[PDB]
């Protein structure tokens, strides 16, 4: 039984192992989510330092938890699997014992609880991961979007981004998202998402992935052709005096 | 040691276990306590420093009994002593439960020792902060024993440990010359009071209260009893006389 | 009063070195030379019984050890470690093979098992690696003769011949010279005594040399007769006399 | 570095804690030697009682392990009695489980194997003692087997242990070089005890009183220890030759 | 000291166990409390401490049975633990043996419970001091518990910050109050004076004064607030 | 076979008035056809103005009362000497009993 | 790196005392006791404007008669709440009665010290205002710290503003205060110590009364209360 | 003795399952769907001891659904029936074994073949063109042996099934309150809502 | 100062 | 007590990197290079032995290429004994999956479980990571030929061609140039052999310093071939390196 306390307080009241876990997130690819009026979109970046990777089979950064809920993340990939599994299992347990799928908040509160437990249990280190969890409550049309962090804290967001250069992307979103009039179309919500990744990706559209989640378990990821189609026009409306 | 004295089970480069030696310092700093073996039993005596006139006299007993025939006294960290005695009490019951006969004194000695030595084996425990004087009458005699934090123990004619150990040992070696053909249970009680008084002159700053117990095949029927009442005063007196 | 050492005592250093394995190997290097040679119809393993007092009785101590009736082991490094590894190896050869298949394990698999025992001392909580290298030599029906080396890391490799311990780099070169794929067992026994002769500076005779072979089946060592498919053991330790007889003819 | 404190390797490939454990075996300043007779085995050891307050009869480093195995300990008494109990235990269990008396060499292997362990598991220290086991074995004849804190053990024509090990050893080496045999060719154990006490004196350069020694004998039937009087008888005889 | 005080399983080169000593320092920071006894009763007087003008006053006295109780000075959480264990022993003795737990035996049981946390790796000593009073078959009793494990029987004492004031007073008035038999109101007054000798820029009020009494035919009961008006 | 249950007889009665309540039982304790005692009280005062009786197998009956009484003692220790409402006791005894459901 | 249960040379447990520092950085929270009920308020303090400030829950119900406000590492509070709610429901299952406010506080504090190497690895990084009503000691407000200790306060403020905000309460609090007086007074003190202009979106009110139990005020109600307070002030 | 019938025609698999739930003396319900959908193309019916029956089924359900989300892929029917047999084969030597029998009917969207599997509480599994559990086989197997053709249409199967259900209504002492019928084909799982 | 002591 | 000697093996650096994972990767960088290249019709695994002597027997020697399963194989780079531990658990997992579902384990599921195990040694239990990196070459009737890599962190990803061990930044750059999606198996074979000869820290590339294996379409099934010493010498002449 190895139970040494790895997350402890230091004299100024910090918990360095949790804070250093946040540093793991900062080093991770950028992830972003945007709420529409009738949908939610999650976008992630693909590191472009690796040109020879099979994209058929490399695990995507957006994961289905249940047929109505998705989770993306920035941070250590391997850590992400543990959270994603725990969450997929819990959703199925919820369906069993309540005869109802999880609310987007509930599944989030669950993931965050696991993340928190790893910050005050002997023998374990915090998760180097932050998540964006999105979807629609069952039999409900109001889109939902939440964020969790290694500390266990979670909250909801009209739009939000995490990972390397999220300060930039958040500025962009903060100066492009009208709470009072949120993107009224799927097509233009995905537009606002690609745009914000282009502040920090540049490069190609095979280094972006987009996923559209719509009410009543309607989840689809776009293809390079679909995504590049948004790269152009975005880069064209640019060049315009 | 040069790093070699921060954990317990660690050998220094000349073969020592400093953590045990540091425990001995705790024993040496303790109250003085003795045992005198006689021709048919053992006497135990101990010094009770009266820290303050607020301590109730007669009322902080220090000598502990094990089973019905074994007496124990210790110097140093008192709660450590109580701990060991408890283990001894368990160990004597286990032995009697299986073998029926109450535990022979040498058998008891090694039960304690094995346990104390056990506490020098791992850096997750510290040595016992006590030296213990114990003995009794068994199927073939009286036996006195003293047991050190290292776990070492041997059988003694008389033994002492604590702050006044040196005065005590000196007076006990004398006691073995004059009264060498043998020392009777009753004289050993008297001589015990003498030795505690003489030993108390270190710690002369504070007053003290004498406490004696014995276990004599003829005077207690082989059972451990506390010397109280008249026989005690007779010894307190014999001490006052013989120090001048 | 319980094993409160739940954590690895062997970790990666910033350079990528697994320190305690490195040091364990060092301990092997200090150990007496031991060597093995594979021939077409036998394998031989030899080492020096350098006694630690003329009052010690060298026969009471074997560096060469029978693992199965067809497999032998010799070592270089910390003897007491080798000893408890021979116990572990003999037991595993039963619990994890004989009790399941009714056969003794074949050489590679037993070697594989010993490796796992050492690999684990490289990663489990609160323990140091083993401080020995092993040369295991033996024979099974489907793989023939074989010779293996197993290191404190848990790595093993199969050899035509090799040596470990003190004058190993020297002796390795000596064996590379004299070894072909046509040696008979008697030929290799010769080369072994010769290769051992340089790594040894004092007296060199059948009382200071240990040498055993995996060869023909010795039905005379079986102990019982009447089961014709039981052929008897291929491992055999040479006698003190049997060594000298070849030492004169050297 | 911490490799001086627990039983792990030094960059030299060494176990300092095993080495420092050896140094503690001499902490008693007591010498011992054992030799084999025609049909007995004798171990002799110094007996030093410096405190007038000690009961000399309770002071010994010779333990009767089984009816046939005697064990002499070179080292501090607490570790020595710890070792003795474990051997007494191992020998009673061996008899129960297997139906014969545990042989001297076998007990040595078993204790040396336990010894090895404390050099490999970090949570236990070696014992600061060297164990000399002697018997007249029913298969091997008179036997001497000795184990140390390194986990090493072997058998000896004769042996000696302690601070003046070397003087005694070179003494006995000379005698066995001249006699050319592996034992004292004497048929009485009383004579063999004398031989031992003799060559002890000639090698330490000191005479012995009947209270300076402690003597143990193993015959086919049993292993027993000699009294002060059985010793004085021995000493008298040595003086008449 | 630095090298010898990171746990309770390390001796100092001079024989001390710093972790236990640092534990005693918590007691000295606690608020003063006094115990004293005659031949017929035993009394606790305690000075309760508050945080603000707006906060309550931390309780200092705890009933353990109908015949036994203690006052605490130091880490209040730890006293809860120890007083809970003491209530359990009192209760076991009552249930299994139909026998009230002798005060001496409570002391012994307490000492041994605490001693476990000076030989235990990964544990800590208790950070609290306890004054225990009770009436059993051998009369009135007062015990002083220290986190070292040492439990001591006295006629009187006081522990906590500025405790020396009350202590010296009790050593002075000793022969007087031991004889206060069969007059509880007069023994409490004796205790209230003793604790008074330990104030510094503070006067006893109904909100900060707390008093407990037990003895022959008077079960352990606690007075706070208006109940303690009588004695100021 | 060892049968862990017995029957010590007894009859008990409890009546609730407007400002009062009574609980009564005979004081005879039996085994088979023998009398164990002609006065062994079975109706007990538990404090906080609760009287209790557990009639039938008397060892079990005593055990239950003993354990409820302890429940009261610890209720006080754990809730500032608050009186134990009869209705609250009733709930607590349900749990005491159902703990041994099997 | 010493051990988590270690005592300092001044008699304090390091990890507990470091834990108290983290609490000082937490968003502010205030509770006030009045013979008409008890008021809990919190600084929400959203980080970005995209953060939906409704999902910021620093006031939670424990039972119908017991509410709780938190300040510090708030993620550490989830399981203290879960235990508290379970103690409230369990006590009712066992005794067919509501749990006492102090008894539930005592239960929460018993978790605080269960760490070492001893299930949890470190103390909690969060403090609690626990406000409630029971029929033995009426309205009550309690302050629970990761030290395991707790005090009953007539009013108490924890977090960033605490040091100053508390001195404010010592002057403004009196026993004949009314529920509405303490509502405004909580809004007032919060507005002074927050860094943003207080509005019905970065601050939250709620109370506990015998008749209506524990409610968290909806934005509408709080806003209509913020205005009324701006006006009483301009009326100098 | 509830009725668990299954027949695999050429393009689909048909499960017919008795609707009645009788506890002792009363018939508690006449509309009980003894089915769980294990995935879009796999349907399992079940009969046996009271609580065991649904517990096992929904347990198997949740497990296949979890596998589906994790691999974003729908396990073949052969693969599901193997996981199901394994669970029961584990159960039978457990403390309280599940006392459930099941039919598993699925469309193998990869082989484009319908498949019907029969598994009893012991973990006995057989691949069959038609199957039943309990006494139901005793009246219906002679009908099915006769009129069954491997190339029957879904409508022919339904007609043959109607025949089987009518013989059960004639000769079986229990009123089982009719059946619910479900079809599994390339397009998923639909319930024939007007069956006689 | 310190009010963490009773 | 013993807390004095714990190298905390599962902690974060102030930059948010996992010390022992980084140090273990440093270790792996000194191991013989292994390469995997995926063609339209097969997969090629080639690796370099760091252990070389005249007397070393190579007919019966394995150090880098291991069969997990009839349709999956691994190339190993790192502590070869750590590899065997992880390998045998993987060989089991494939057999467990077959027992449960009566279908061969899909390549990715096996890769995930092996990587999940590594990730565990990274987050709890206080043990050291496995100093191992894997290239997985497998075929399944759902994604066809697949190529993967996992390392001590427990992260895994899929590749068209990839390298592990020594000189990977060099080798990966050579592969990025000359790899074309429409390559055939024999093209891939020689791309791999030619990448090693350009990055080897050795004199020349000789058969006695290679292991080599191909997974190709066989029969309507998939054959898995681990070249014998002689077959390697041949392919080295055929492509012209000898
Ligand atoms: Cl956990
Ligand atoms: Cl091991
Ligand atoms: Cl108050
Ligand atoms: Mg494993």
């Amino acid at each position: 039984g190895y139970d040494r306390a790895l997350s402890i307080f230091s004299p100024d009241g910090h918990i360095f192992q949790v804070e250093y876990a946040l540093e793991a997130v900062k080093r991770g690819t950028c992830a972003v989510g945007v709420k529409g009026k009738n949908c939610v979109v999650l976008g992630c970046e693909r590191r472009s330092t690796l040109k020879l990777q099979d994209t058929r089979i490399t695990p995507s950064k957006v994961s289905k938890i249940d047929s109505h809920v998705v989770l993306s993340f920035s941070g250590l990939n391997a850590d992400s699997r543990i959270l994603i599994e725990k969450a997929r299992v819990e959703a199925q347990s919820h369906r069993l014992t309540l005869e109802d799928p999880v609310t987007v908040e509930y599944l989030t509160r669950y993931v965050a609880g696991v993340q928190q437990r790893y910050t005050q249990s002997g023998g374990v280190r915090p998760f180097g991961v932050s998540t964006l969890i999105a979807g629609f409550d069952p039999r409900d049309d109001e889109p939902k979007l939440y964020q969790t962090e290694p500390s266990g804290i979670y909250s909801s967001w009209s739009a939000q981004t995490i990972g390397r250069n999220s300060k930039t992307v958040r500025e962009f979103l903060e100066k492009n998202y009208d709470r009072k009039e949120p993107p009224a179309t799927v097509e233009e919500c995905v537009k606002l998402t690609v745009r914000s990744l282009l502040e920090v990706v540049q490069t190609g559209a095979k280094n972006i992935e987009i996923t559209v989640v719509k009410p009543d378990s309607d989840i689809v990821a776009l293809s390079s052709e679909e995504i590049n189609q948004y790269v152009t026009q975005i880069e064209q409306e640019k060049q315009e005096q | 040691g040069t790093g070699y004295d921060l954990s317990n089970s660690v050998f220094s480069p000349d073969g020592r276990n400093f953590q045990v030696e540091y425990a001995v310092k705790a024993v040496e700093n303790g109250t003085t306590s003795i045992g005198i073996k006689c021709n048919d039993g053992v006497v135990f005596a101990v010094e009770k420093l009266i820290t303050s006139k607020l301590l109730v006299p007669q009322k902080n007993v220090k000598i502990q009994v094990v089973d019905r025939h074994i007496g124990c006294v210790y110097s140093g960290l008192i709660p450590d002593g109580r701990h060991l005695v408890n283990r001894g009490r368990e160990e004597a019951a286990s032995f009697k439960k299986l073998y029926k006969t109450p535990i022979p004194i040498p058998a008891f000695a090694d039960r304690l020792g094995q346990y104390v030595q056990a506490h020098t084996l791992y850096n997750s425990v510290r040595p016992f902060g006590v030296s213990t004087i114990f003995g009794g009458v068994d199927k073939n005699g009286a036996h006195l024993y003293m047991l050190e934090p290292s776990g070492s123990y041997w059988g003694y004619k008389g033994a002492a440990t604590g702050k006044g150990r040196q005065s005590a040992k000196a007076e006990l070696e004398k006691l073995v010359d004059h009264h060498p053909e043998g020392l009777s249970a009753r004289e050993a009680v008297k001589q015990a009071a003498k030795i505690i008084y003489l030993a108390h002159e270190d710690n002369k700053e504070k007053d003290f209260e004498l406490e004696i117990s014995w276990c004599s095949l003829s005077e207690t029927n082989g059972l451990h009893k506390f010397v109280k009442g008249d026989l005690l005063q007779e010894a307190i007196d014999f001490a006052q006389k013989e120090i001048n | 009063m319980t094993d409160r050492y739940s954590f690895s005592l062997t970790t990666f250093s910033p350079s990528g070195k697994l320190g305690q394995i490195d040091y364990a190997l060092t301990a092997v290097k200090q150990g007496v030379t031991s060597l093995g040679i594979k021939a077409t119809n036998g394998v031989v393993i030899a080492t020096e019984k350098k006694s630690s007092s003329p009052l010690a009785m060298s026969e009471t101590l074997s560096k060469v050890s029978l693992l199965t009736p067809d497999i032998g082991a010799v070592y270089s490094g910390m003897g007491p470690d080798y000893r408890v590894l021979v116990d572990k190896s003999r037991k595993v050869a039963h619990t994890s093979y004989k009790r399941i298949y009714g056969e003794y394990p074949p050489t590679k698999l037993l070697v594989s098992e010993v490796a796992k025992i050492m690999q684990e001392a490289t990663q489990s909580g609160g323990v140091r690696p083993f401080g020995v290298s092993l040369l295991i030599a033996g024979h099974d029906e489907f793989n023939g003769f074989s010779l293996y080396q197993v290191d404190p890391s848990g790595s093993y490799f199969p050899w035509k011949a090799t040596a470990i311990g003190k004058g190993s780099v020297a002796a390795k070169t000596f064996l590379e010279k004299r070894w072909n794929d046509e040696l008979e067992l008697e030929d290799a026994i010769h080369i072994a005594l010769l290769t051992l002769k340089e790594s040894v500076e004092g007296e060199f005779n059948g009382d200071t040399i240990e040498l055993a072979i995996i060869g023909d089946e010795n039905p005379d060592l079986l102990g019982y007769t009447g089961i014709p498919t039981d052929k008897g053991p291929r491992f055999r330790k040479l006698t003190s006399q049997e060594i000298n007889d070849r030492l004169e003819a050297l | 570095g911490y490799d001086r404190h627990i039983t792990i390797f030094s960059p030299e490939g060494r176990l300092y804690q095993v080495e420092y454990a050896f140094k503690a075996t001499n902490q008693t300043n007591i010498n011992s030697l054992a030799v084999r007779g025609k049909d007995c085995t004798v171990v002799i050891s110094q007996k030093k009682v410096p405190d007038k307050l000690l009961d000399p009869t309770t002071v010994s480093y010779i333990f009767c392990i089984s009816r046939t195995i005697g064990m002499v300990v070179n080292g501090p008494i607490p570790d020595a009695r710890n070792a003795a109990l474990r051997a007494k235990a191992e020998a009673a269990e061996f008899r129960y489980k297997y139906g014969y008396d545990m042989p001297c060499d076998v007990l040595a292997k078993r204790m040396a194997n336990l010894s090895q362990i404390y050099t490999q598991r970090a949570y236990m220290r070696p014992l600061g003692v060297i164990l000399t086991f002697v018997s007249v074995d029913e298969e091997l004849g008179p036997s001497i087997y000795k184990t140390d804190p390194a986990g090493y053990y072997v058998g000896y024509k004769a042996t000696a242990t302690g601070p003046k090990q070397q003087e005694i050893t070179t003494n006995l080496e000379n005698h066995f070089k001249k006699s050319k045999i592996d034992h004292i060719n004497e048929e009485s154990w009383e004579k063999v005890v004398e031989f031992a006490i003799t060559h002890m004196i000639d090698a330490l350069g000191t005479e012995f009183s009947k209270n300076d020694l402690e003597v143990g004998v193993a015959t086919k039937d049993k292993f027993f220890t000699l009294s002060a009087e059985n010793i004085e008888e021995r000493l008298v005889a040595i003086a008449e030759q | 000291r630095n090298n010898y005080d990171g746990d309770t399983v390390t001796f100092s080169p001079t024989g001390r166990l710093f972790q236990v000593e640092y534990a005693l320092e918590a007691i000295k920071q606690g608020s003063v409390t006094v115990g004293l006894r005659s031949n017929t009763h035993a009394v606790l007087v305690a000075l309760k401490r508050n945080a603000d003008e707006l906060s309550s006053y931390q309780k200092k006295i705890i009933k353990c049975d109908e015949h036994m109780g203690l006052s605490l000075a130091g880490l209040a959480p730890d006293a809860r633990v120890l007083s809970n264990y003491l209530r359990q022993q009192c209760n076991y003795s009552s249930l299994v043996f139909n026998r009230k737990l002798a005060v001496e035996r409570a002391g012994h049981l307490l000492c041994d419970k605490a001693q476990k946390n000076t030989q235990s790796y990964g544990g800590r000593p208790y950070g609290v001091g306890l004054l225990i009073i009770g009436y059993d078959k051998s009369g009135a009793h007062l015990l002083e518990f220290q986190p070292s494990g040492n439990v001591t029987e006295l006629y009187g004492t006081a522990i906590g910050a500025r405790s020396q004031g009350a202590k010296t007073y009790l050593e002075r008035t000793l022969d007087t109050f031991i004889k206060i038999d069969g007059n509880p109101d007069e023994l409490i007054k004796a205790g209230v004076e003793a604790i008074s000798q330990s104030l510094r820029d503070e006067s006893l009020t109904v909100d900060n004064l707390s008093i407990a009494i037990v003895g022959k035919d008077t079960p352990f009961t606690i007075y706070d607030g208006e109940a303690v008006a009588k004695y100021i | 076979q060892f049968n862990p249950y017995g029957d010590n007889g007894g009859t008990i009665l409890g009546i609730a008035g407007e400002d009062f309540a009574v609980l009564a039982g005979d004081t005879r304790n039996i085994t088979d056809y023998s009398i164990n005692s002609r006065y062994e009280p079975k109706v007990f005062d538990c404090g906080d103005n609760i009287v209790m009786s557990a009639n039938g197998f008397a060892a079990d009956g005593d055990a239950l009362v003993k354990r409820f009484k302890n429940s009261v003692k610890w209720y006080h220790f754990d809730h500032n000497d608050k009186k134990l409402s009869i209705n609250s006791a009733a709930r607590n005894i349900q749990h005491l009993l159902y703990g041994k459901r099997f | 790196d010493r051990g988590v249960s270690t005592f300092s040379p001044e008699g304090r447990l390091f990890q507990v005392e470091y834990s108290l520092e983290a609490i000082k950085l937490g968003s502010t929270a205030i509770g006030i006791a009045t013979k008409e009920g008890v008021v809990l308020g919190v600084e929400k303090r959203a980080t970005s404007p995209l953060l939906e400030s409704d999902s910021i829950e620093k006031i939670v119900e424990i039972d119908r008669h017991i509410g709780c406000a938190m300040s510090g590492l708030t993620a550490d509070a989830r399981s203290m709440i879960e235990h508290a709610r379970t103690a409230a429901v369990t006590h009712n299952l066992y005794y067919d009665e509501d749990i006492n406010v102090e008894s539930l506080t005592q239960s929460v504090c018993d978790l605080a010290l269960r760490f070492g190497e001893r299930l949890m690895s470190r103390p909690f990084g969060v403090a609690l205002l626990i406000a409630g009503h029971d029929a033995d000691d009426g309205y009550q407000l309690f302050h629970a710290e990761p030290s395991g200790t707790f005090y009953r306060y007539n009013a108490k403020a924890i977090g960033s503003g605490s040091e100053g905000a508390q001195a404010e309460l010592l002057n403004e609090w009196h026993s004949s205060l009314t529920l509405k007086e303490a509502e405004l007074l909580v809004l007032k003190i919060l507005k002074q110590v927050m860094e943003e202009k207080l509005d019905e979106n970065n601050a939250q009110l709620s109370c506990i009364t015998k008749q209506d139990g524990f409610k968290i005020y909806d934005n509408e109600k709080t806003a209509e209360l913020i205005k009324e307070l701006k006006e009483k002030e301009a009326a100098e | 003795m509830d009725i668990i019938l299954g027949i695999r025609v050429q393009d689909s698999v048909i499960l017919a399952s008795s609707k009645a739930v009788t506890r002792g003396i009363s018939v508690l319900k006449d509309s009980d769907d003894k089915t769980r959908q294990l995935s879009p193309h796999t349907l399992m019916s079940f009969a046996g001891e009271a609580g065991d029956t649904v517990q096992f089924a929904e347990y198997i359900q949740a497990n296949i659904q979890l596998y589906s989300i994790r691999e974003d892929y729908e396990l073949s029917p052969q693969a599901v029936s193997s996981f199901v047999r394994q669970e029961l084969a584990k159960s039978i030597r457990s403390r309280r074994p599940y006392q459930v029998n099941v039919l598993i009917g699925g469309y193998d969207k990869k082989k484009n073949k319908p498949e019907l599997y029969q598994i009893d509480y012991l973990g006995t599994k057989v691949e069959l063109p038609y199957g039943a559990h309990g006494y139901s086989g005793f009246y219906t197997f002679s009908l099915l042996d006769h009129h069954y053709r491997p190339d029957m249409t879904t409508e022919e199967g339904l007609d043959l099934l109607k025949l089987c259900v009518q013989e059960l209504e004639k000769r079986m002492p229990m009123d089982f309150k009719g059946v619910i019928v479900k079809i599994v084909d390339k397009d998923g799982i639909r319930q024939v809502d007007d069956f006689q | 100062w310190r009010s963490y002591y009773a | 007590g013993s807390r004095r000697y714990d190298s905390r093996t599962t902690i974060f650096s102030p930059e948010g990197r996992l010390y022992q994972v980084e140090y273990a990767l440093e270790s792996i960088s000194h191991a013989g290079t292994a390469i995997g290249i995926m063609a339209s019709d097969g997969i090629v695994l080639a690796a370099e032995r760091k252990v070389t002597s005249t007397l070393l027997e190579q007919d019966t020697s394995t150090e880098k290429l291991y069969k997990l399963n009839d349709k999956i194989a691994v190339a190993v780079a790192g502590l070869t004994a750590d590899a065997e531990i992880l390998i045998n658990t993987a060989r089991i997992h494939a057999q467990n999956y077959l027992k449960t579902y009566n279908e061969d384990i899909p390549v990715e599921i096996l890769v995930r479980r092996l990587s999940d195990i590594k990730q565990g040694y990274t987050q709890h239990g206080g043990l050291r990571p496995f100093g191992v990196s894997f290239i997985y070459a497998g075929y399944d009737d759902r994604y066809g030929y697949q190529l993967y890599t996992s390392n001590p962190s427990g992260n895994y990803t899929g590749w068209k061609a990839i390298s592990v061990g020594a000189n990977t930044s060099a080798a990966q750059t050579l592969l990025q140039m000359d790899y074309k999606d429409d390559m055939k198996v024999d093209d891939a074979i020689e791309l791999a052999l030619k990448t090693l000869s350009k990055t080897t820290d050795s004199s020349a590339l000789t058969y006695d310093r290679l292991e080599f294996a191909t997974i190709r379409k066989g029969d309507g099934e998939v054959y898995q071939k681990i070249f014998k010493p002689q077959e390697i010498k041949d392919i080295l002449v055929k492509t012209g390196i000898t």
